[PDB]
RNA sequence: GUUGGGCACUCUAAGGUGACUGCCGGUGACAAACCGGAGGAAGGUGGGGAUGACGUCAAAUCAUCAUGCCCCUUAUGACCUGGGCUACACACGUGCUACAAUGGACAGAACAAAGGGCAGCGAAACCGCGAGGUUAAGCCAAUCCCACAAAUCUGUUCUCAGUUCGGAUCGCAGUCUGCAACUCGACUGCGUGAAGCUGGAAUCGCUAGUAAUCGCGGAUCAGCAUGCCGCGGUGAAUACGUUCC
C-alpha cells in the first residue's frame, strides 16, 4: 500500500517439529479453512520421508526448501513499447515464501493418488536436485542471468 | 392502490387462501409487514416521526 | 441523501410520541393511532396544533395535545374540546382524556414554522419574504439556529427549484443537538410547494 | 457373471455390481443381497454358484432391462397418444415438469444453436 | 483447597479454568483435554501459559468452557489459564505479558452488511 | 399429487351435468371452465369444452385418459416456432 | 410467593416503575427479592430505504425490549392492595404471577 | 442443575471505570506533529455500525403516497370465471451444484451464535423405508417448543474410473398445504443417471477473525428462497512498492 510497509503477522511453531518453517506449510497446503487436513497430510508425509530415507524428516525438508528457494527472479517491465523482464534480489521473506508455494503446488501436480504421499515425493525431489519445484527454481534463474544486462 | 382494490381487500373473499394483507395506511399490497400492518414505506416514514412505539434506527 | 433529523434522534435525545406497550394489540393501536392523530389534525387545523402525544392503560387513550392556541382549542371552558372528546370516543371506542399543553414561542416548534410558511405560499406571499421573516421571528424567540427551504415551481416557474435560507448554526449530525424538523405542503394552482424546517433549541 | 442379461463388473463389490443392471439402484441392490444373505463388501467374482442362484431368483421377480424399458416407453407413449400437455413438452423435447424454458433446457433442448441477434 | 481461579474468553467461548495443585492434568467438562479437544496443536497452546511459568505438572487445570468451537474454546482455556496463574503468582505477569497471554482477543466475527455478500465481500461486478 | 385421503377432486358443477347426461344414454358437449377437474372414469365417451383461456376446446374422453385433469387436453399457450 | 414481569421499550422510564415497586414491597413489610434484569429482546427490520429500485440501499430499525423480574416472598394483605395503589406510566407493561 | 441449598463463578443489564499522545525518551520552530518505549483488556480516530456538506446526472419514482395540467366517464371506471405475468430459435447479468481421493460412501465421538412462536411453536410416544400422520406434554416463553448445528475429529470401505465422481432429465408411486397444485407448488420413496475431467478472449471480490469454506435463524409467507437480511463454526495467503490501469 501506498503509506508504508505493513506489520506482518506472525505464526506459531508447530506441536511435533516446534518449526515456524513447517507450520507456514500447513497454512500454505490448508484450503476453506481445514487446518485440520492440513496438518495430518504434512504430518503423515513426514512420516513417509522418514521411513524412505531413515534421517529426520525436518533435516530432508530444509534441504529440500535450499534446493527450490529462489536468490533471483525476474520482474515485468514496460519501457516504451516492449517488456523487460528486470532481475531482483529475493527478499530472504520472500524466498521461503516462493520455496514453500512452489513446493505445494507442483505436490499437487504429481500423479500420485493420496497427497500425503505427492508432498513427501515433491520433497524427496528437491533434496535429489531435481523433480517440477527445483525445475521452476532452475527456470526462475535461467531468465534471471539471460537478463542479468539489467538493474 | 385503487379503491375498488383496497375495498375489496376489506371485504371477505370466497376462500381464505384468497384472503391478501395490504398496508392498511396506504394499500400497498408488497412489503406489508404484520407487526405493524405497514408497507415499508410508511412504516420508514411514521418511525421517523416517532409514531411507532419503541422502533428506532438499529446498529451494531 | 439526508437522513430525518427527528427520526436520528429518537431513542436518544428526543422521546417517542406514541407512548405505549402493547403485544398482541400492537398493530390494532398504532392503526388507532393514526385514525386519532388523522381526526385531530383535519379538525384542529386553524388551532396551532402540533405535537399530539398518545398514552394508553386499559381501554382508555390519554391524548396530551401540544398548541400555541390553547384557548381555541378548549373554547368556552370546556365546550370544543368535549365535542372532540365525544368524536374522539365514536371513533376508538374507548375512555379518552385530553389534555392540552401550551407552546409559550410558537416560533421554536418546527411544525407550527413550517405550516405558517405553507399557509403564507398558499396566500400568495413570496416564498423569499415568507422564509426570511420566519427565520427572523425563530431567532427572536432564541433559536440557537433555524434552516428554512421552499421548494417546487417557485412564483409559479416552468422549472422546479429550492431556495433556502439560514442563520447561525444547525449541527445535524451532532447526535446531543436537539434539532426540531418539520415539513409541510401548499396546494398552489402550480402544483405543490413543500416547506421544510429546521430549528436548534440546544444542547442536551 | 451374467445377471438378467447383463454381464456385470467382476472386480468390483455386489452392491454397486448389481446397481449396473438397468432398474436396480444402491438400496435395491442393498435390499436384494439382504434377502439372498450375501455379504456386502464380496467381489461378483468371488461369489460361489449357490449366491449367484439366489441373487439370479430375487431379480427375477424384479422388473428389469426390457421388461422395465418396454413399461417406461408405452408410459411416455400413452402420454402422446392421449395428446396430454406433458407428451406434447415430451414429443418437442421441452421441459415437462414445469422447469421454466427461456433459460436452461438444455438437457431437453440438446446443445445450442445460436442465431443472429437484433 | 488452594485453588487459583481464572476466566477467560475467546469469539464465543468462555473458560472458568482453577488451577488446583496436581501433575499437569487439564479436564474439560468432566473430560481428558484429548477427548474435548483432538488437535495436538491447540493442546499445545493451552499449555503455551504453564510451559513460560514452568508450571507443567504443577497444577491440574479444572475447566468448565462453554460457547464457541473447539479451536474457540481451546484459545478460552489459555487466557483463563494466563489470568489464573496471576493469583498463584504475581512475578508471572512479566513473562506471561511478554508473550502475550493476557489479551482478550479482541478479534470477533464481523457483522454481515447489507448490499454485501459477507462482511467485506461485495457482489460480483460489471462494467456491463 | 392430490392425498389419498382426499380423493380425487372434481367440481360439483361439472360432475352433476355428467352424472345427468348419465342417467340417459344422452351424449351432449359439457362446455365448461373447470380445467382443475380430474377427469373421472364415468366421464368417458363425452365431449368435455374445456376453457383453454380464450375458448372451449373440445375433448373427447378415452380410457387412458381416465386420471388426468380436463386441462392437460386444453393447452393455454399458442406456440409455432420462432422464425 | 408473588412474581412480577415487567416489560417496556425505555429501560430510564422501567427502572423507575421498577423502583416504586421495590419501594412499595418495603414498607408494606413483605420482603423483596429485588429487580432481576432479563435478557432484552432485541427485534430488527431491515427495509429498502427507496420507494423504487436500490435494492442495496436499506434502513435497519429495532424494536429492544427490556424486562424485570420483582418476586416478593412472604407477602401481607397491605402488600398485594399496594401494588393496587401504583398506576405506573404508560410504555410499561406490567404482569402479576401471584 | 435434577433436587435441596448457594449466587461464589459464568451469565443477564442498569450505573460506573478505562485510552487522553495522558506518561517516558528521541526527532521536530523552542510549534503542530511524528518515531519508538512503558503500563494496559485495549494505543495512537482500538474493531465495526449509524451518521452522507454545497452540488452533479432535467439520474429513478405520477405504480407506495400526494399533486398541477391533460385525457376517459354505459368506460381508460366496476364485478366475475378462465387464461397470462412461468411462453423459448436464441444473447447477456447475478447465483447455486459440480467436475472428485485435502474426495465419495458408511459408522462413532463431539464444539455454536443469533433469532422465531398464540392459534402460534408443538416435545414425547406410537405408526410410516421416507416426506409425513395420529395423538398430545409444555410454553403468550433466560422456564416450553422450533432445535437436529454442519464443516471437524476418529474408524471402516472405495483406489483414479465419466467412476462408489456428478445429480440434470425423465417414468412410476407418494406426502403436505390449499376450495383447487393441468397450465404452475414444495418435499419424499423407487427407478432413471445428462452435461461436466477445473473452463478462449476477457473479467470480479477481498488487507483479518477479512477472504475461503460449513451449517443455523428471520422477514414475506397457507404453501413455495440456490434470493435477501442476520447469526456463529473453522480460518488463510500476501502487501516490495507507487511506475503504469
Ligand atoms: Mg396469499
Ligand atoms: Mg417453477
Ligand atoms: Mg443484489
Ligand atoms: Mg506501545
Ligand atoms: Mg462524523
Ligand atoms: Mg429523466
Ligand atoms: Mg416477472
Ligand atoms: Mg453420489
Ligand atoms: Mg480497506
Ligand atoms: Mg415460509
Ligand atoms: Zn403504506
Amino acid at each position: 500500500p501506498r503509506k508504508g510497509p505493513v506489520a506482518k503477522r506472525d505464526v506459531l511453531p508447530d506441536p511435533i517439529y516446534n518449526s515456524k518453517l513447517v507450520s507456514r506449510l500447513i497454512n500454505k497446503m490448508m484450503i476453506d479453512g481445514k487446518k485440520g487436513k492440513s496438518q495430518t497430510i504434512l504430518y503423515k508425509s513426514f512420516d513417509i520421508i522418514k521411513e524412505r530415507t531413515g534421517n529426520d524428516a525436518m533435516e530432508v525438508f530444509e534441504q529440500a526448501l535450499k534446493n527450490i528457494m529462489p536468490v533471483l527472479e525476474v520482474k515485468a517491465r514496460r519501457v516504451g513499447g516492449a517488456n523487460y523482464q528486470v532481475p531482483v534480489e529475493v527478499r530472504p521473506e520472500r524466498r521461503t515464501t516462493l520455496g514453500l508455494r512452489w513446493l505445494v503446488n507442483y505436490a499437487r501436480l504429481r500423479g500420485e493418488k493420496t497427497m500425503e504421499e505427492r508432498l513427501a515425493n515433491e520433497i524427496l525431489d528437491a533434496a535429489n536436485n531435481t523433480g517440477a519445484a527445483v525445475k521452476k527454481r532452475e527456470d526462475t534463474h535461467k531468465m534471471a542471468e539471460a537478463n542479468k544486462a539489467f538493474a | 392502490a385503487k379503491k375498488s382494490m383496497i375495498a375489496k381487500q376489506q371485504r371477505t373473499p370466497k376462500f381464505k387462501v384468497q384472503e391478501y394483507t395490504r398496508c392498511e395506511r396506504c394499500g400497498r399490497p408488497h412489503s406489508v409487514i404484520r407487526k405493524f400492518k405497514l408497507c415499508r414505506i410508511c412504516f420508514r416514514e411514521l418511525a421517523y416521526k416517532g409514531q411507532i412505539p419503541g422502533v428506532k434506527k438499529a446498529s451494531w | 441523501q439526508k437522513v430525518n433529523p427527528v427520526g436520528l434522534r429518537i431513542g436518544v435525545i428526543r422521546d417517542w410520541e406514541s407512548k405505549w406497550y402493547a403485544g398482541k394489540d400492537y398493530a390494532d393501536f398504532l392503526h388507532e393511532d393514526l385514525k386519532i392523530r388523522e381526526y385531530i389534525s383535519k379538525r384542529l387545523s386553524d388551532a396551532s396544533v402540533s405535537k399530539v402525544e398518545i398514552e394508553r392503560a386499559a381501554n382508555r387513550v390519554n391524548i396530551t395535545i401540544h398548541t400555541a392556541k390553547p384557548g381555541m382549542v378548549i373554547g368556552k371552558g370546556g365546550s370544543e374540546v368535549e365535542a372532540l372528546r365525544k368524536a374522539l370516543n365514536s371513533l376508538t371506542g374507548k375512555r379518552v382524556h385530553i389534555n392540552i399543553l401550551e407552546i409559550k414561542r410558537a416560533d421554536l416548534d418546527a411544525q407550527l414554522v413550517a405550516d405558517n410558511i405553507a399557509r403564507q405560499l398558499e396566500n400568495r406571499v413570496s416564498f423569499r419574504r415568507a422564509q426570511k421573516q420566519q427565520i427572523q421571528r425563530t431567532m427572536r424567540a432564541g433559536a440557537q439556529g433555524v434552516k428554512t427551504m421552499v421548494s417546487g415551481r417557485l412564483g409559479g416557474a416552468d422549472i422546479a427549484r429550492s431556495e433556502y435560507y439560514s442563520e447561525g448554526t444547525v449541527p445535524l449530525h451532532t447526535l446531543r443537538a436537539d434539532i426540531d424538523y418539520a415539513t409541510s405542503e401548499a396546494d398552489t394552482t402550480y402544483g405543490k410547494l413543500g416547506v421544510k424546517v429546521w430549528i436548534y433549541r440546544g444542547e442536551v | 457373471a451374467r445377471i438378467a442379461g447383463v454381464d456385470i463388473p467382476r472386480d468390483k463389490r455386489v452392491v454397486i455390481s448389481l446397481t449396473y443392471i438397468f432398474g436396480i439402484g444402491r438400496t435395491t441392490a442393498q435390499q436384494v443381497l439382504k434377502e439372498a444373505g450375501v455379504s456386502e463388501d464380496t467381489r461378483v467374482r468371488d461369489l460361489t454358484e449357490e449366491e449367484l442362484g439366489k441373487i439370479r431368483d430375487i431379480i427375477d421377480k424384479l422388473k428389469v432391462e426390457g421388461d422395465l424399458r418396454r413399461e417406461v416407453s408405452l408410459n411416455i407413449k400413452r402420454l402422446i397418444e392421449i395428446g396430454s400437455y406433458r407428451g406434447i413438452r415430451h414429443r418437442r423435447g421441452l421441459p415437462v415438469r414445469g422447469q421454466n424454458s427461456k433459460n436452461n433446457a438444455r438437457t431437453r433442448k440438446g446443445p445450442r444453436r445460436t442465431v443472429a441477434n437484433k | 483447597q488452594v485453588q487459583y481461579y481464572g476466566t477467560g474468553r475467546r469469539k464465543s467461548s468462555v473458560a472458568r479454568v482453577r488451577l488446583v495443585p496436581g501433575e499437569g492434568r487439564i479436564v474439560v467438562n468432566n473430560r481428558e483435554i484429548s477427548e474435548h479437544i483432538p488437535s495436538a496443536a491447540l493442546i499445545e497452546d493451552i499449555k503455551q501459559p504453564l510451559t513460560l511459568t514452568e508450571t507443567a505438572g504443577t497444577y491440574d487445570v479444572l475447566v468448565n468452557v462453554h460457547g464457541g468451537g473447539l479451536s474457540g474454546q481451546a484459545g478460552a482455556i489459555r487466557h483463563g489459564i494466563a489470568r489464573a496463574l496471576l493469583e498463584a503468582d504475581p512475578e508471572y505477569r512479566t513473562t506471561l505479558k511478554r508473550a502475550g497471554l493476557l489479551t482478550r482477543d479482541a478479534r470477533m466475527k464481523e457483522r454481515k452488511k447489507y448490499g454485501l455478500k459477507g462482511a467485506r465481500r461485495a457482489p460480483q461486478f460489471s462494467k456491463r | 399429487a392430490r392425498s389419498l385421503k382426499k380423493g380425487p377432486f372434481v367440481d360439483g358443477h361439472l360432475m352433476t351435468k355428467i352424472e345427468k347426461l348419465n342417467e340417459t344414454d344422452k351424449k351432449q358437449v359439457v362446455k365448461t371452465w373447470s380445467r382443475r377437474s380430474t377427469i373421472f372414469p364415468q366421464f368417458i365417451g363425452h365431449t368435455i369444452a374445456v376453457y383453454d383461456g380464450r375458448k372451449h376446446v373440445p375433448v373427447f374422453i378415452s380410457e387412458d385418459m381416465v386420471g388426468h385433469k380436463l386441462g392437460e387436453f386444453a393447452p393455454t399457450r399458442t406456440y409455432k416456432g420462432h422464425a | 410467593k408473588i412474581r412480577i414481569r415487567l416489560k417496556a421499550y425505555d429501560h430510564r422510564i422501567l427502572d423507575q416503575s421498577a423502583e416504586k415497586i421495590v419501594e412499595t414491597a418495603k414498607r408494606s413489610g413483605a420482603s423483596v427479592s429485588g429487580p432481576i434484569p432479563l435478557p432484552t429482546e432485541k427485534s430488527v427490520y431491515t427495509i429498502l430505504r427507496a420507494v423504487h429500485k436500490y435494492k442495496d440501499s436499506r434502513e435497519q430499525f429495532e424494536m429492544r425490549t427490556h424486562k424485570r423480574l420483582i418476586d416478593i416472598v412472604n407477602p401481607t394483605p397491605q402488600t398485594v392492595d399496594a401494588l393496587m395503589r401504583l398506576d405506573l406510566p404508560s410504555g410499561v407493561d406490567i404482569e402479576i404471577k401471584l
